[PDB]
Formats: C-alpha cells, structure tokens, sequence
C-alpha cells in the first residue's frame, strides 16, 4: 500500500510525508497502534490525516500507512439482533475481548467470520447477472435474507456452490471475469445506494397510535420531527414506533446521548416481544449506540453507517423504520469537527454546509423499486432537542424547511396524565392530500371529511378557552358548554391512547373512524335535542356517553359488533330521551 | 480540435485544488478533473496566476489524489446547447438529459453568463396579465416582464399558489385593444435542492394540466451537489433569453427556492475566505442575486418576453434576514404570505399589506382595464390598514367600546378577509373581482371614499355583497 | 412581551455579528502572520 | 379511449419510419461530411 | 390527449438519435480503416507538427511503434525525441518540457470533440 | 476650483408640501433620504427630477434597476420643462449602470457626475444631483478592499469609507463661479440600509 | 538523563526546542536555567524541526543559552494505591501535608478510557446526604451526575463540606444483603484561595472526614495547566478504588467554572480560534470526558458518584458552561439567593431543582415507601403557597379562602422548617417524618397526589422539628 511516515503531531491532527498518491477522505493507520485517520489535505509529499482516537505518546518518526479505501460498512447477515457503535464495531466482541474499558485500537470484524450460515443457491451456471439481484437465501430470526451481487458488478455466472454450511468469507459465486463474490459486500457510507426510481409517497405509515395515524399522518418513505422535552413519554413513543409499525426491520441510532440514557435503552429492548412473533424484539432490530465521551468522528458518521444500512435492507425488499435518538447532538459533532478545520462559521457558530448535510441525510428515505425489481421503504423519524424549547434555533430551522411532518411534543400535557402528549397545535402533516385517495379507496369514501370535522370541532374548543378561565364551565350557555364538553369527550375517549394497556396500544384505520363517525352523531344529536328543547346536564348521563367512553379496550375483530350497537344506542337514546 | 493535459496538481483541500504549471487557462474557463479510477468529474477556474490557478470543484474531491489525477481544458467560458427542441426534455440541472431521450443537437452555444441588456433598448412594459387571484390581479397586477418573487415559509403552500398561477395565467387582449389571440406562456421550471415530494407535485400537476409539452425541466434535486446549484438559474434564464428573443416566445420562469441558492453561495464563500456580509454570507450577494434577477423583462423591437416568478422562504419569517432583503432590493414588489391567514384557513394566504407591485401603474387604467381599477386598490389598501389597527385596539378595550364607524370599518376587514382574500381553487375574473372589490367598498358611507373620485363612486357604488 | 421579545432579538443579532467580525478579523491578521513567517521567512 | 392511443402510437411509428428512409438516403453523405471535417 | 403526441415526439426523438449513433458509429469505423490507408504516413506528421507547435518547447514527442519511422526525420530537425508506445493508437502526443503538460492529438478524440459542434449539421444533412 | 462660497439663502423647491414645508432644502445644501425597500426613495427622486426649479439635473443609476431608467427615458420627452416650456430631457443628464454591469463602475460613475454638475455650476445655473443609492458605492469599495486583502473595519467596509462619502458630498454648495458668475449644487444622496 | 539544550524562542508560556524528535507528544520535560531552578513543562507539539513546550510557571529567569529540558514521562501518570485516603495533594500528586510520600502500586494514565456502553447498569441504590430538601425531593442515587448550580455571593463551599461531612449509604433499608460496604469521598477542589483552602482544611480535620476522604486541593495562583490536570487525577483515583477494591466513592468537583475558564486560557495559548462566545469549541468534549466517567459496572459492587458545584457567571442558565452541564448530566440542585438573604441555611430552592434519576432509586426495598407521593405533594403544595403569599399583598389576607391561609402557614412552616435545617444531620427517616408533620398542617382530603392507606398509616402528627424526630 501506500506508506508514510509522521512529520509533525499536533492534537488529532497528524501531517504524513512519502505519501504520494493517497486519495482524499480515505482512512489510515497511523503509529504501530493502528489509530485509524482520515485524510483531509494533500499538498506536495504530504497528507493531512485526522486521527479518530487519542495520539498521546506518538513520536515522530512513526509510520503511516493508507488503507487505500474511504470509509465504508459491510453489508451482509448478521447484522441483526446486533449493537454497534459509531463506525459499526460490534461492542460485545469488544467487551469480551479488552473488558469493560474500550482501549485503543482494538481491532475487530463487524460481521462475525466464525459463524456458519445455510446456502441456498438461486442462480445458475451461465447466468447473466446485474448489480442488485439475488444470488441466494440465508435463513436469519425468521427472515429470508438474500445476498445480493454488489451494485457496480455486472457480468456472467461461472461457479456456484452448492446448498450447505459455509461461512461468511468463503467465496461463494465466482463470475467468468475472475470476480469473486461473497456472502457480504462493502458500501462507502457516504454513497447513496442507487434504485430504479423513487415512488411518490401514496400509503400511510401505521404508526399504531389514532393522534398520529389520523390528524398528523406521515406516508411510507415520508420524514418526521419530534422535540425530546423531559418527562413528556418520547421514549415511549419512540418505542411504540419500534414495536408497532408497519416496518419490517427497525433501525435505532443513539448520537451523543447520555450514558445512563443509553442503558435504558439497551435494558429495555431485550425484554421486548413484538406482536409478531412473540420472539425478542431484538431479532428485527440494530442498535447504534454513541456515548458523550466517544471519539466526535465516530459520532459524525454513525447516522451514516444507519441510514445505509437501512438502504441496504431497503434494497432487499423490506420496510424499514430508522429512528434519530437527537440530531442536535450529532449537529454539535459536527459542528466541534468543523472548528478543528479552522472553518469560518455561519450562523451560531454551526459550519455553513449543515442544511446541506441534513437535506442529504434526509433525501435517503423514499419509497423505491430496487434494483431486482422488488419493493422497498425507509422512513425517517429524528428527534430534535432545542436548547430552550426555541424553535428558531438553526438545526430545527433547517430540518422543519425539509421534513414532511412535524409532532410537537409538550410537557405540560404529560403532567396533566394525556398521553401520548402531542399537541395539536403547530403540529402540521403534509401528507393528508396524498393520503386522501388511498383513504377513499382502502378505509372509507368519507373519511377525510370525518377528519376535518373532528379538527374544526378542536378548534372551536380552542377558540373560545378564554372565556371558560375567565367565567367557568358551570356558568355557560348551552351551545358553549356542549361544544367544550364534546371536546373533552374528544380529547379523552379518542386523541387518548394508553401504551401499557393490552388491546389499547394498537389502534388500525377502521377503529378511530368508528370512533369518530361515532363522536360526529353524538354532536348531531345533541345539537337537534337542543334545538328542540333539552338540558345539557340532560345530555350528560344518557348511556351512550359511558358507550362511547368505553368504544376503546374492546377487541378489533370485536369493533364491528360493538360499534353498530354504539350507532343503534345513539340514534334511539335522543329519541326516547330529550 | 486537440486537448491539453495539466497533471501538475500541488495542492488539494476542501472544493478547491491547485494547478502549478497550468499558466494557459483562462480566467472563468471549464475545466474536467479525471482521478486515477476513470472517473470524470467537473470545475471551474476561480483564479489563475503565473504560479498556479484554482480550480473549484463542482462536487465532492473524494477519491483524488496527487499522483494520478490529470486536468484537461474544455472551453474558454461555460456555455450551453440550445434549440426549440428542448421544450418537453428534461435536464439535471448541468444541462444532461435525465428523460432517457437522446441528447439534442444544438442550434447555437451561449455563455450562461449572460450579458447587461443595453437599457435602450429595454422597452416599458405595459402589458396586462390576468391570474385570476383577485388579491394580486385587483391590489398588486402583475405586468410581463415583471420580476415578482414569493415569500413564504416553511409549511406555507408558496408551490401550490406558483402553480396555480402556471394553470391560470392569460393576457386577455380584448380589454387592452390589441386583439390579437396570442399562444400560451411558455414555462421554464427550474428547482434548487427540491424533495422528492415537492416535485413528484409539480411534476403530477403539470401533467394532470398538460403543459409539459411546453416546459423546460432543470432538476438540481436536494442529494445533488450543492456546487452545481450556483449555475442551474443561469442555464434556465439562458435558455429563456434565447427563447424569447430568438424565437418571439412568452416565457415565464420559475425558481423554486433561491434560499438553497443563497447558502450554497455562503458555503462557497467561507471556502473562498472573502469578507462575510451580515449573517456569513458573501459580500458579493446583491451583485450575484442582480445577475439572475435582471435578466427577465422586455426589449424594444422584439416580439417576445420573460417574467420571472421566484420562490424563497424565509428563515424564520423574518422579513429582515438577508435574503429576502437582499431579494427585495431588486425585484419590482414580492407577495408575501402570512402564517396567520394560512391559521385561519384562508386560501391563498396572501397578505395585501406588506405585499407590493411596482409596474401596476403601467399595465392598469383606461384603456387597458376598468379606469376605477387604481383608485378602487388605493381605497382597499386604506380601508383594510384602517380596519386591522381598530382589530389591534379592539383587543385591549373589548367589542363594546368601539363606535358605529370603528365598528364598520371592523365588519369590512372581517368581510374582506373571507370573501375577497378566500378563494381556493376557482379562477375569477378581472371584472368579477373588480364586482367584488366594490360590493365590498358599498359597506362604508360615501363620505369614507375619499381616494375616489365623485364619478367613479356614481357609477359603481351601491351594489351589495350578496351576489357572492 | 411581543416589543421585549423583538429588542431581546435584535441585541442579540448585534452581539453575534460582532463577534463574528472580530473573529474574522482575527484570523485573517493570524493567516497574514503566518504568511510573513513561512512563506516570506 | 384505446383507438386512440392505439392510433397515435401507429401514426408514431409511421413518422419514425418515414424519417429513418429519409436518412437512408444520405448517411453516405453524412459520413462524408464528418470524416472530411474531422480529418486535419 | 397530450400523452398521445408524446409517444409521437419520442419515437421521432428515438428514430433520430438512432440514425445519428448509425452516421457516429460508421465514420468510427472509416477513422479507424484510415491508418490502413496510405495517406496515413502523410497525415501523421501534419498531427504531429501540430502538437508540437501547439505546445512551445516541448521536449518529447510520443506515437506508435508503426509511425516512428515516417516522424524520424520530423523530430531531428525540430530538436526533439520520438517515443515507442504500446498505446496512442492513430495519433501522436507532445508532453512538455517539464513532464506536467501533455497534449494529445488523435482522429478519434477529435471526433468526440467536434461532434458536438457537427451534430446540428448532420442532421439538416439528413432532413434538409 | 472655485472663487467663494456662500451661504444658502435661497430655497430648492422639490414641489413637495411635507419636505417644501416641514424639512425644507437650501440651494447649495446636501439631503440624505434613507429607506427600506418599498419606502419610495428612487419615486422620491423621480419626482424631484420632473418638478423642480433647478436648471439641470443630473441623475446617477448608480447600482439599481435598468427599468427604472427605461421608464425615464420612454417618459421624460413628452413632459414639459417647468421654466423654458420645452422638451423635459433636454435638461436632463443621464449616468446609468445597473446592478448587473460592472461592480467596479459604480465608484467612477458618482464621480462622472459629480464632476458634469460641477462643471455645469461653473457655467452658472443651478444644478440639481441625484445619486440613487450610495450603499451600492459602498459595496464596490468593500469588494475593491476584499481584493486588495485590506483590514475590515465595520461590516467589511473600508476604514476610509466615510472620507470618500465625505469628499462626495463636499463638492456641493453654492459658489461663486471663477468667472465671476454664481451658480450652485445641490446633492440628494439616497441610502439602503 | 536524555537532556536537550538548544532553546531557539522563548515568548510568554511557550519555547521552542530544535533537535527533539525522541519527545513524545503531551509528554512532561523539566525545564533548568542557569541557576539550577527547575520549573515543569509539557511537550505540546512534536516536529522534525523543533518541539513546543509549554511551561508551567513563569519563565523570569530563563534564556537561550543555559536553559536545558530533560525529558520525565511520556505521558502523565499517577502512583495510586489503597492508601491514600486521609492524605492531601496540591493537584499533580504531590503531597502537601509534609507526611513521607506514599508507595504506587500500579502507574495509571490519567486520561482515563470510556466505558463500554454494554457493561453499565442501571443505577437503583440512593446515597443519604443528610439534608432533607436533597434526600427527601432531589433523591442522589447512585452512579449519578447532579450538579449544584451556584450563584457567586452564595456559600456553596459551606454546602460541599456538609455533604462531605455527613454523606454515608443505608445498606439497612436495602432489607436483603444487610451488610455494609467500604465508602469513601474524593474532594477536588479548583481555583480556590487561601481562606476557602484553610476553611476546608478545618472543616475536613475537626470532624475526623479526613480518615474517609482523598483531597485534591489546587490554589487560584498555582499554574493552569495543573488546574486543567486535577478532576483528571481525581476521577483517576476514584475509579481505581472503586472498581479493583470494592468502593463506593462520591466525587465532589468544585467550581467547574473556573476549570472552564482555565479550558478557554490555554486553548488561546495553543493559538487556537475560539469558539462561540471565545470558549473553546471542543468545550462539549472535553467537559464529557470528565462527567461520563461514573456510574456502576455489571459484576461489580462499587460505584462513582459525581456531583459538580458551579456558578453561573452572570445568573445565566444560557451561560455556555451551565448549558453544557445541563446537557451532559442528570439535573442539577439550585440555590436561592432570597432564601440566602433570608438567612435560611442551606438555601436550595426546591421549585427550580430536577433529578432525573430520582424516580428509579425510591420506592420499595430502597427507601421508606411513601417517598414519591411525599415528594409530589410536597412539591405541589409549596408551588401552590408560594403564589398566594404574592396574591396576599394586593387582595389582603382577610379576604383569602379558608384553604390559603392554610397554605400560607405551610409555605412559612416549609420555608422555617424543612429547607432551613441549619449545621445538623437528619436521617432519611426523620426528614420523611418532618415532611408528613408539615403535611398534617393542611386539611385531610387536600392531599390528591398520596394514597390513602398512606395517609391513614402517617397522617396525624404535630410538628418534629422542635422535637427532633426521636
Ligand atoms: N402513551 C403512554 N401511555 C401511558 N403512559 C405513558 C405514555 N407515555 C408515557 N407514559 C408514562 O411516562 C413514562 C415515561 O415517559 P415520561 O413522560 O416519563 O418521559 P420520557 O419518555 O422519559 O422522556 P424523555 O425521553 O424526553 O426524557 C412511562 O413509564 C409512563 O409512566
Ligand atoms: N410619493 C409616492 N406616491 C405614490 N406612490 C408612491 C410614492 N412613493 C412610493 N410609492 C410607491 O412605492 C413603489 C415604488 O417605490 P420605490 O421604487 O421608489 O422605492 P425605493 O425606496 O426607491 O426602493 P428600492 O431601494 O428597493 O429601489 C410603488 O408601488 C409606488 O406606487
Ligand atoms: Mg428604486
């Protein structure tokens, strides 16, 4: 390779000489450690390489070595039911081998090279073969992974092995061109995976939630934003995406939290079972893991390292949901990198280039026809924590200008014990016209008007709260007074959704739309009975309230039956009764 | 002809590299950078001196080295391919086909650079349009040739009201005399780091309208590199100028999001280490955003035309950040969304107070419109300033203080809000707005309508509000 | 609030944009240095 | 409804056609043409 | 209605590119055939007497095994070498007196960059 | 050069009532009309060049939109001159560079014009100035210094920014003439913020 | 005794040594001039050329012709062992209590390596600190990082010294595996003067502490870069005891502030371009890579608890510094400046304090196991009197419902009783004591956040802090 030794150390920054022909962004291994760097500036015999690790005791003299190859993750089975850290370092290998300490340059494979895996060939002898098609399956948790050929190889089948146990770098398909082709292949995490073509956003994300499903919806391949204040059930949230949604695999990436925080989250996630199977939750997920304390390049790249990871599950035919723990702390990362460059800052000291790194990030997600010609969806859910809850700090400005929707997370809601604890003001979707003919055509020809209905009805709730501080409910005339309290029912009976609790946690399209169409004849109702004569607390103890009130907690099998008792209750308790 | 070959490369950092022996090329020239794996990326020349010259790479350096890389000279100054064939093609951005369509053949090659039109030989622009909102057509009438940029934020529907205004715009020649029925408007979109969203809009949109079959499409997408974004607007007003005054088309060009163009300059500019302007960005901005935005208009002798219509947001919807007020600066009025009216459910949500036209007086009065029209928008104007500082006072001293007359004037701005301002979808006419605008002005006594004159409030007023 | 709120923003913008020129003027003086020191010797 | 469609694609292969056999009869001259100009 | 034309516009579109990549890929296959002729020792020093003047003070000058004994009396009295080469099929090269600059003069890359310029003309050629 | 200055006695009629009234101008006195955009200020100035009572008038384009001398140039030949009753342009001297022509033009086309008012003084009318923005000045020096890598002083402008504004602006005033005629200058200055 | 002369530039802290190329970078050489005085330095960057050092003290007396640098370690390390408790330093290690120097079982770099995320554990035991208003409603658990925000005129010092004095863990109310563990203090101090040293000297000597504690004392005018050096020691040595012997070892940092101010001063003396508001911008990092480095390993039954003392500059929660640390930790503990002026001792404000980790050490088999609801209603109860005692000024107290002037007593009773404890040590129990007699001032049925077979089992009782809680 091309070797060098040191001229010059001055903190992570390193300058390397007799480097001639090393290629810009490309790691190397600087001092008999082997810290890995990353080359930043050529000019003459000398490259700039900026070193991930600590260079306490280097001396000059030491040599330099490129590896030739920018950085990069390795794409193949195994990688769920795994943690890893910023640069995709399985952290149990690390801890059964260096302890509980993680010293410096420790050395290891991110997929492990000792684990057997069933061949099962697809192809044939004379194939002809294109970037992006199955060689073959591997049975994994419950999935059928398929190795795919590496983007960029096409030519023609020459070898293929047959079905048994073989590792993961045993050759597996040869190609007539003397390429040889493995169970896993290598991907620059700063590439974007090449697809077919991009699908316009036209289903919904089943988030498993009526709050988010119905009045602030995001498609599949959609993006999304959510604050992190404290005490407001975020995790739970974040949780319930994971544990809930339509995703086939889910991708977790912690950037810079706490470690403590990270400790929750990695206790809480082997003691969940999904629905699906019953199996560990930990079968469909990959965790990247960042504490505070580690090296700032490792934290920069590790929402690279996820979303290509998630663009390679993408490629291969599933649904995948990938989660951003705080984009804010990644944007501190990047923002201490670009102050050790010496750059001139923009705006609050961030690097001027930031919008361009988010929209880029972000522009991952989408909905495609891979390259074999399969279907596949990422979608993008990242946190972002503001300092002070102001939203016209630069990272929220430059992620709410692109993203598709937006969930104002509150405190003040989560105190008063409503959750999830999303307000529904300020927060926008843009997704609902898209939606709108999939709406008609998959739950109901009528929904969307439903829809807004239940939000003109919340918005006639908010316009009048003035009065009710400053009067009171018991004093109130009746048309007042019926509209607030339809609107607690409202906020009680359907934005409500208990996370804990057996047949609550999960809500489909057909349930809130019986809840709403439900909610709609009650107010008609309520509305002729005072029109001809009644008194609201009259109202208040008909059984249909205490039907409704319970139109949660029954069985989605069940909500046929129980819904049209609802219907039948409702049109014949405002005749018999005022 | 014969390339020449640089390969003396000393230094490389960041987007630029540094050539030592390459005293040949010249300032501003193309140049194509090829790495030792065979691929080929593209730059430019910023600067060239007899020690070296700079060359500002127009995507990422990654992969370049010092050993094997080789720099060969393309042109002397960036220009571009054009012909009436480019109507329905589609392009990235840089001027290569993305429609799988086989490349064009040139009927001429043009410096994207442009060149200052001779103000002689600009004529006034004088001609009306008619877009069917009565918010701009009544208040702030649009004129061919006319730059009138948008400002909007970042859930407001700024794409949706563009293209609106792409589906209904016309000229309506019987008002103005000419009666000559004239083609439809030619439209060049051009996009700045747009999502998938936005376009996959624009592009069903245009489709479900059909005027693709007279639409450019530059598509510089938001994972495209960012480099690339400075010259997409001038290959598009390239194409535009060439259109219009080679081929007596009426062209209307579309710029989606100057903001994306505006910090990719401020991200250029760091790397450059010039002097910053107020937030970061270069100091150079207002002659860069003049260089695009001049280039639309009118000329003496010439049967064509150009408008431009840009789109921009503004960062936290402050009217004052540099980029809307650098944008301001040069453009003859921008129209300006509220968010408050976006709240109220007002569709569109264009708000007449900050919004502005400085060619109305040009294109509107007898002879061309209704002659009522400038003393109608002036007395709207008045009555809607007056109106919303009583709704301010009304807030601190209750309903019940107000007089007979402050209350008026209160009911008018309500009225006006959900009429005239609300109009969704639907296309109105010039006179239908004009019927509008005076049914509203009926609510307040004759007294009140002093920017009127005495015939024009004989001959209109007394109409009622009911018709709509 | 709202007039509190606005003058809190505009001294704020000020103090930023001070300290970004002085920290603009301070590394072109260091670069102009280092020039005269490497460079030139 | 499909007669169209089915219609303007046959009228598409048509013009297709006709300008192939237009420039059938000078691709000769074509060729002449370009190896005289890029010939020194 | 509009999506009716537009196959109209693209096949026209597909049909033209066709003929054309038909005109570029014969006269590829004439250049490559004119080595073979007996002009090319004529032709090959007009090359390299235009690389050589294009590029002042060159030092070196660079063709294939086959043309250097036509350029052997071409170099001596400019003052410069001749260079065997496995590659730089039909055509010469002149690098510079110091070993950065290089200029490279071959019908086939001449081909490239005029076509550009030559693509309007063959097509009124063919559809005058 | 000149003979003596004298003080301004007499007033420069804009035919505006607030600034004719209110904030009045002298003869050889300097106005400053500073504004956001919108405000009016080049309206203003138009205003001022079709009704006044000074003998020429001299307007600069320095940096600003070609339409708005377009529309001069189309409309002033068919207005009336207010004393002579003749064509409106025949007093009138156009300097224009737009904001698209060259940066480095702007500084010299203030001091061409300057310099035509001056002369004009010197043959003894009453010549009224109109530079339509300075801030576009400011920004030629500011990118000339950027080049020449001089030391910023206040938002990157020159540190002798305000003795150029100060030399401009000190070439107004009414004067006794060398040949022993009067004649004077008045500059209105509009600035950008 | 490889030793280089050879000095080519000497200007303010920095000095450049040609022909150095065996120093290591971040190394410690020793500086001699002339006379035979020797001052400290640190080797900041290497080069083939020359090396840069950075010395300690000032260079009065140095010159380019006798000066002369010898090379001590390649990287800074610490002799620790079992035996340092109840001994003193100056901040580098050397010892200042004029006792013989100890013997270094192992050297240890002080730049300590991160945790391995998948070895920690959940932090589930509490950590009694003595005063009610932390143990009660800010409950310390173990392997936390709660920082005391301070104000500039408020005595943080006499709060750090309390808590160093009477912190101990309650391995009986754990009920299974009642046997107790070693616990120890390590006390850094930075930035501090003569008078708050000698305070602290008495304070930690007349009451015995010292047997229980390691001390890491460095003055205002000693050198920087021995200010910067000192949590490094201190957390080095924590983490030592804890993890090889079994401890459970708290860490109390004091005046973070100064050692960010001490982070701006060099990072300007390495010519480096300050960051936002001239802080450094590796701040977040560098701050990160003190506060991580405690909390409680899997198969391990020691543990490292933090709590940074600071006070915000300018009252500023903005102030990058306290910014920073609210990122980074767990919450914080807050001192009011009223209840200072007041005389109410020790003045933490209950209102604007936060543990974040509070929730997941009470309760069950920790703590007495009421304490949660306690906390809440106590916390509710307070907030709602702290209005009314402002309404009073205006409305009057006649015209007050009955239930707030009820509350107003609670307020005065809470401010006079619980926060205002004075010198004196309480248990857990008799705070909780406290807390439900203060409770029993308010009607039955008021108490919406506690269950009612809690109340029934506590309710009912006069005032203890006259008593005592016996
Ligand atoms: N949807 C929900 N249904 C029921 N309980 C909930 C729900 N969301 C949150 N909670 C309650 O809140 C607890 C955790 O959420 P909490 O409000 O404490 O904030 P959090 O997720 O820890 O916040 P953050 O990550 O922002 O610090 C749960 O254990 C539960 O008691
Ligand atoms: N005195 C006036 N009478 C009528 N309209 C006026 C007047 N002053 C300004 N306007 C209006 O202002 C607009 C033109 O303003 P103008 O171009 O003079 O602004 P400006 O302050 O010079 O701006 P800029 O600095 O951006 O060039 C038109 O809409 C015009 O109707
Ligand atoms: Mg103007």
């Amino acid at each position: 390779m091309i070797q060098g030794v040191i001229q010059k150390i001055a903190g992570p920054a390193v300058i390397a000489k007799g480097m001639l022909g090393a290629r810009m962004y490309d790691i190397c291994k600087v001092g008999e450690e082997g810290l890995v760097g990353e080359i930043i500036r050529l000019d003459g015999d000398t490259a700039f390489v900026q070193v991930y690790e600590d260079t306490s005791g280097l001396k000059v003299g030491e040599p330099v070595v490129s590896t030739g190859l920018p950085l990069a993750v390795e794409l193949g089975p195994g990688m769920l039911n795994g943690i890893y850290d910023g640069i995709q370092r399985p952290l149990e290998r690390i801890r059964e081998k260096t302890g509980i300490y993680i010293t410096r340059g420790v050395v290891v494979h991110a997929l492990d090279r000792e684990k057997k895996w069933a061949w099962t060939p697809m192809v044939k002898p004379g194939d002809e073969v294109r970037g992006g098609m199955v060689l073959g399956t591997v049975p994994e948790f419950g999935f059928t992974h398929k190795i795919l050929v590496p983007p960029d190889v096409r030519g023609r089948v020459k070898e293929v092995k047959p079905a048994g146990e073989y590792t993961v770098e045993e050759p597996v398909v040869v190609l007539e061109d003397g390429t040889e082709l493995k169970m896993y292949h290598t991907w620059p995490v700063r590439r974007a995976r090449p697809v077919q073509r991009k699908l316009d956003p036209n289903t919904p994300f089943l988030t498993g939630m009526r709050i988010l499903d119905v009045l602030f919806p995001v498609a599949m391949g959609g993006t999304a934003a959510i604050p992190g204040p404290f005490g407001a059930g975020k995790s739970v949230t974040q949780q319930s995406l994971a544990k809930w949604s339509n995703a086939d695999v889910v991708v977790y990436v912690g950037c810079g939290e706490r470690g403590n925080e990270m400790t929750d989250v990695l206790v809480e996630f082997p003691e969940l079972t999904d629905p699906k199977t019953g199996g560990p939750l930990m079968h469909r997920t990959v965790l990247i893991a960042n504490t505070s304390n580690m090296p700032v390049a490792a934290r920069e790249a590790s929402i690279y390292v996820g979303v290509t990871i998630a663009e390679y599950f993408r490629d291969q035919g599933f649904s995948v949901a990938l989660m951003a723990d705080s984009t804010s702390r990644w944007a501190e990362a990047l923002r201490e990198i670009s102050s050790r460059l010496e750059e001139m800052p923009a705006e609050e000291g961030y690097p001027p280039y930031l919008a361009a790194r988010l929209a880029a990030f972000y522009e991952r997600a989408g909905k495609v026809i891979t390259l074999g010609g399969e279907e596949g969806a990422v979608t993008i859910v990242g946190a972002v924590s503001p300092p002070g809850g102001d939203m016209s700090e630069p990272v929220t400005q430059s992620t709410l200008r692109i993203v598709g929707a937006f969930w104002r997370l509150d405190a003040s809601l989560a105190f008063r014990r409503h959750f999830p604890a999303i307000n529904w003001n300020g927060s926008y979707s843009l997704f609902t016209s898209a939606l709108d003919p999939w709406y008609r055509e998959n739950v109901a020809e009528d929904y969307p008007e439903l829809r807004d209905a239940i939000s003109e009805l919340l918005q006639r709730e908010a316009g009048l709260q003035e009065i009710v501080q400053l009067v009171g409910p018991d004093a109130l005339q009746d048309a007042e007074r019926l509209v607030i309290e339809v609107g607690r029912i409202i906020r009680e009976d359907f934005l409500q959704q208990n996370a804990y609790h057996e047949v609550d946690a999960y809500c489909s399209m057909k349930k809130a739309y019986g809840i709403m169409k439900m909610i709609l004849a009650f107010y008609k109702e309520a509305e002729a009975a005072i029109k001809r004569g009644v008194s609201i607390d009259e109202i208040l103890q008909l059984p249909v309230l205490e039907r409704i009130g319970r139109a949660r907690y029954v069985s989605e099998e069940e909500f046929p039956a129980y819904f049209e008792e609802a219907m039948k209750e409702i049109q014949g308790a405002f005749k018999a009764l005022a | 002809l014969l390339k020449k070959e640089y390969t003396g490369i000393t230094y490389i950092s960041g987007p630029l590299l540094f050539v030592e022996n390459a005293k040949d090329l010249a300032y501003g020239a193309i140049v194509d950078i090829k790495d030792g794996t065979g691929r080929v990326r593209g730059g430019q020349v910023i600067e060239v001196s007899e020690e070296y010259a700079v060359i500002q790479v127009f995507e990422e350096t990654t992969g370049l080295d010092l050993a094997t890389t080789s720099v060969s000279l393309v042109e002397d100054v960036a220009r571009l391919g054009v012909s009436k064939e480019m109507l329905g093609r589609r392009f990235n951005g840089i001027g290569k086909p993305i429609d799988g369509l086989p490349p064009i053949t040139p009927e001429k090659r043009l410096p994207i650079t442009g060149l200052p039109l001779n103000p002689v030989a600009r004529r006034k622009p004088e001609q009306f349009i008619q877009t069917g909102i009565s918010t701009i057509d009544v208040m702030n009438t649009l004129v061919r040739g006319q730059k009138l940029p948008i400002f909007s934020g970042s859930g407001l529907p700024a794409n949706e009201i563009a293209a609106q205004i792409a589906r209904q715009a016309t000229v309506r020649p019987d008002l103005s005399g000419e009666g000559e029925k004239e083609e439809p408007f030619a439209v060049v979109f051009a996009a700045m780091g747009i999502t998938q969203r936005e376009l996959s809009y624009f592009i069903q949109e245009f489709e479900r309208t059909g005027a693709l079959s007279r639409s450019v499409l530059f598509l510089n997408k938001a994972d495209d590199p960012t480099i690339e974004r400075i010259l997409t607007p001038r290959m598009a007003l390239t194409v535009a100028e060439y259109l219009a005054f080679e081929h007596d088309y009426h062209v209307l060009v579309i710029l989606t999001d100057m903001t994306n163009y505006c910090e990719a300059l401020r991200e250029i500019g760091a790397a450059r280490e010039e002097i910053p302007g107020r937030r970061g960005y270069p100091g150079y901005m207002y002659t860069d955003l003049a260089t695009i935005y001049e280039r639309a208009g009118v000329v003496e002798g010439k049967k064509g035309s150009v408008t431009q219509i840009p789109i921009l947001s503004m960062p936290d919807d402050d009217r004052t950040h540099p980029i809307p007020d650098l944008t301001g600066y040069i453009t003859e009025g921008q129209i300006q969304l509220s968010r408050e009216l976006h709240r109220k459910g007002i569709y569109p949500p264009i708000d007449p107070l900050p919004s502005l036209s400085r060619l109305m007086n040009n294109g509107v009065g007898k002879g061309k419109t209704r002659e009522d029209h400038k003393q109608v928008s002036d007395q709207l104007y008045s009555a809607y300033a007056n109106g919303v500082d009583i709704r301010k006072l009304v807030a601190i001293i209750g309903e019940d203080a107000l007089t007979e007359n402050d209350r008026r004037y209160l009911q008018f701005a309500d009225a006006f809000e959900r009429f005239f301002i609300n109009q969704g979808q639907q296309n109105r006419s010039i006179e239908e707005s004009l019927q509008i605008a005076w049914a509203l002005l009926s609510m307040l006594p004759q007294g009140e309508l002093k920017r009127i004159s005495k015939d024009h409030i004989g001959k209109y007023y007394g109409q009622k509000l009911e018709e709509i | 609030i709202p007039g509190i709120r606005a003058q809190i923003r505009f001294i704020q913008q000020v103090l930023e944009q001070r300290e970004r020129e002085d920290t603009f003027r301070l590394k072109r003086i260091k670069g102009k240095i280092e020039a005269r020191e490497a460079e030139e010797e | 409804t499909e007669a169209l469609l089915a219609r303007y694609r046959e009228r598409a292969e048509a013009e297709a056609k006709a300008v192939r056999e237009k420039a059938m009869a000078r691709l000769d001259e074509a060729v002449a043409l370009v190896l005289k100009e890029v010939l020194p | 209605e509009s999506a009716g034309e537009l196959l109209v516009a693209t096949a026209r579109t597909q049909a033209r590119g066709e003929v054309l990549e038909e005109v570029r890929r014969r006269v590829r296959e004439a250049l490559e055939a004119l080595p073979q002729k007996p002009e090319w020792p004529e032709v090959v020093r007009k090359l390299a007497l235009e690389a050589l003047e294009a590029l002042p003070g060159a030092k070196a000058l660079v063709a294939n095994p086959e043309d250097l004994p036509h350029l052997e009396a071409l170099a001596r009295e400019r003052g410069v070498e001749l260079q065997a080469e496995p590659a730089l099929r039909l055509g010469v090269r002149a690098v510079g007196a110091e070993g950065k600059t290089q200029v490279e003069n071959s019908l086939l890359a001449r081909l490239d960059r005029a076509w550009d310029a030559l693509s309007s003309k063959v097509a009124q050629a063919l559809w005058g």
